RNA sequence: CCCCACUAUGCUUAGCCCUAAACCUCAACAGUUAAAUCAACAAAACUGCUCGCCAGAACACUACGAGCCACAGCUUAAAACUCAAA
């Protein structure tokens, strides 16, 4: 357990958990808000909202 | 000698067409939002082209395309519906701009 | 009466009903080439219909020949057969992304 | 009826296979048989190991035979089979050609079931 | 156990890859459904419990079949609204 | 030639090799995923035992047996005995869902083994013998 | 309840036993979609005709009698006492 001996080891293990980091912070901006490929839930029901199911008459 | 509903629509180019599936028709754009263009094509409901990627500032209000029919109204009836769903809108594949 | 009045008859526009790619044709126990277009190759699992695209008489027909081509000593079990696995790809499925 | 005879024999030289077909074919004519036609599908690979008769066979001969027989002469040419030791495996099915195919239409389309719920509100 | 050995359920690795090779013989045995049957083999499911899963199971092919086509068919009306102040 | 995933079949004419080795000559690893423990053999083509480890012969006990790491630790000491022996390349041939399955392909390929192929053999019975009884949690 | 082991039992043969939420709790046959469409829910509302069955709850898949290869069984099946509800 001599930091002095794992330096690569070490600082790989750094870099990468920085990168992940980051990545973690874009992961929010855009998959959450872009809402990309398929539309979200709430985005969807308002479009279910213009064509509801019509199970009776009128 | 007053012509009867029965002989105009006997008459009429959209009963002559018979089915739209994959008929080329006129239509005349009269209104625009954004790419998205509406056009009549002499039909109940208007269609909804997205504006092509090539010469797109040609399609303006007024400009008259060539079109490929699918279909006149889409509907479709889903699961519980005791009548069909109706987006009022044709359904056609704009082909390009109609040159004189 | 009035000569412009509709007149009753048939869809002269109707469209011949679809036909599955077997349709007409004899489906043997013997013919494990054809046989072999409807198994995975990986497992020898048999495609269900909304895979092969036959219809249910022939889905039936395809079944029951498997069934005994396998049993009768023509036909493998567990795997296609490799030299059937360059034959047409008739059914629709994917393993590969 | 007319019947069709899946036979499967052991991988051997063509004096003994040509042996083994002539005490077959005599047989179903001893049971009353009308034998029709002969058909050779070649040797190959078993699609599976098959034991039979105290041997393990990885390849083998298929042969076809195409007969007339009396409803009771295929039990008795069952038995027969299962003690003949040059065959792996041996079946009697009714000829596929007897059954006529009937004509097809096409694919008749199914609407969506309506009305399988009243039209009250909920 | 009678049948020829490394045909059946094999994938080729691929320059070393052997992470995609197992994603994609992970993705086989899960298309035909080898997966979930030997799942639900660990312990015995009685006939009638395997008939009412069944039955669950069709009722939300059924269901979830219908809805996402209605969500294709609807999908070209989530454009801009064409008449906005009216 | 484009890649191909189906594996070559004996007594036909491949072009693939492996150190001169053709596809039917390789050693296998059988792996063995339960789910309380994991087995790995690795034998020759012609079924000679090169090398055996498991979650049991590497030091662990009960629930520590059932885990991924532990897969991994024995998949190492099965490449490490197989690797003293000459092997390079082998074929996997994995059996069980258990939590150990892709855990210990890991660990061969840490102790040195190119794995040129995956086989899946989990044994599924076509209808067989019936299974102990439902569990009540 | 969880883990392990193992038996009757699940299988075959020959006889019994005759039960089930044996319920799709919706009787068979014929016909209708118009009128008043319809308590509620459930799986829309009805007509003709026939057989079976039902009449507060509990006592009671009980007692007694009778029948049955059934002997701790099955089928048929009450009453008294009790309550103003169920
Ligand atoms: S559609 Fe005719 S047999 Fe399939
Ligand atoms: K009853
Ligand atoms: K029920
Ligand atoms: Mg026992
Ligand atoms: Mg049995
Ligand atoms: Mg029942
Ligand atoms: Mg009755
Ligand atoms: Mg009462
Ligand atoms: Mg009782
Ligand atoms: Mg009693
Ligand atoms: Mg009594």
């Amino acid at each position: 357990f001599r930091d002095d001996a794992c330096r690569k080891e070490i600082q790989g293990f750094l870099d990468c958990a920085a990168r992940a980091q980051e990545a973690r912070k874009m992961r929010s901006i855009q998959e959450t808000l872009g809402e990309s490929g398929s539309l979200l839930p709430n985005k969807l029901n308002k479009l279910l909202q213009r064509f509801p199911n019509k199970p009776y008459l009128s | 000698n007053v012509e009867s509903f029965a002989s105009m629509l006997r008459h009429s180019p959209l009963t002559q067409m018979g089915p739209a599936k994959d008929k080329l028709v006129i239509g005349r754009i009269f209104h625009i939002v954004e790419n998205d263009l509406y056009i009549d094509f002499g039909g109940k409901f208007h269609c909804v082209c997205r504006r092509p990627e090539v010469d797109g500032e040609k399609y303006q209000k007024g400009t008259r395309v060539r079109l490929r029919l699918l279909d006149l109204e889409l509907t479709s009836r889903f699961l519980g519906a005791t009548t069909d769903t109706t987006v009022l809108e044709a359904n056609a594949v704009l082909l390009g701009i109609q040159e004189s | 009466s009035n000569e412009d009045l509709p007149i009753s008859m048939e869809n002269p526009y109707k469209e011949p009903l679809k036909k599955c790619i077997l349709c007409g044709k004899h489906v043997d126990y013997k013919n494990v080439q054809l046989l072999s277009q409807f198994v995975s190759p990986f497992t020898g699992c048999i495609y269900g219909r909304h895979i092969t695209g036959l219809c249910g008489k022939k889905q039936k027909e395809i079944t029951k020949a498997i069934k005994r081509a396998q049993i009768m000593g023509f036909m493998p079990v567990t795997y296609k057969d490799p030299a059937y696995l360059k034959d047409p790809k008739v059914c629709n499925i994917r393993y590969r992304e | 009826p007319r019947y069709e005879l899946a036979l499967i024999l052991k991988a051997m030289q063509r004096p003994e296979t040509a042996a083994t077909l002539k005490r077959t074919i005599e047989a179903l004519m001893d049971r009353g048989a009308i034998v029709r036609d002969l058909e050779n599908l070649g040797e190959r690979a078993l699609p599976y190991r098959i034991s039979a008769h105290s041997q393990q066979h990885n390849r083998g001969g298929y042969f076809l035979v195409d007969f007339y027989a009396p409803t009771a002469a295929v039990e008795s040419m069952v038995e027969h089979l299962s003690r003949d030791i040059d065959v792996i495996r041996g079946n009697i099915v009714k000829h596929p050609l007897t059954q006529e195919l009937k004509e097809c239409e096409g694919i008749v389309p199914v609407p969506l079931a309506e009305k399988l719920y009243s039209t009250k509100k909920r | 156990a009678k049948h020829l050995k490394f045909i059946a359920r094999t994938v080729m690795v691929q320059e070393g890859n052997v992470e995609s090779a197992y994603r994609t013989l992970n993705r086989i045995l899960t298309m035909d459904g080898l997966i979930e049957d030997i799942k639900h083999r660990r312990y015995y499911e009685k006939p009638c419990r395997r008939r009412q899963r069944e039955s669950y199971e069709r009722c939300r092919r059924i269901y979830n079949m219908e809805m996402a086509r209605k969500i294709n068919f609807l999908m070209r009306k989530n454009r801009a609204d064409p008449w906005q102040g009216c | 030639t484009k890649f191909s995933i189906y594996p070559p079949i004996p007594g036909e004419e491949s072009s693939l090799r492996w150190a001169g080795k053709k596809f039917e000559e390789i050693p296998i690893a059988h792996i063995k995923a339960s789910h309380n423990n994991t087995q790995i053999q690795v034998v020759s083509a012609s079924n000679e035992p090169l090398a055996f480890a498991s979650c049991g012969t590497e030091g662990f006990r009960n629930a520590k047996k059932g885990t991924g790491i532990a897969a991994q630790t024995a998949g190492i000491a099965a490449a490490a005995r197989a690797k003293q022996k000459g092997v390079i390349h082998i074929r996997v041939v994995v059996k069980g869902l258990g939590p150990g399955r892709l855990s210990a392909m890991h660990g061969l390929i840490m102790g040195g083994l190119e794995v040129i192929s995956i086989t899946d053999n989990t044994p599924i019975p076509h209808x067989g013998c019936r299974p102990r009884k439902a569990r009540k949690l």
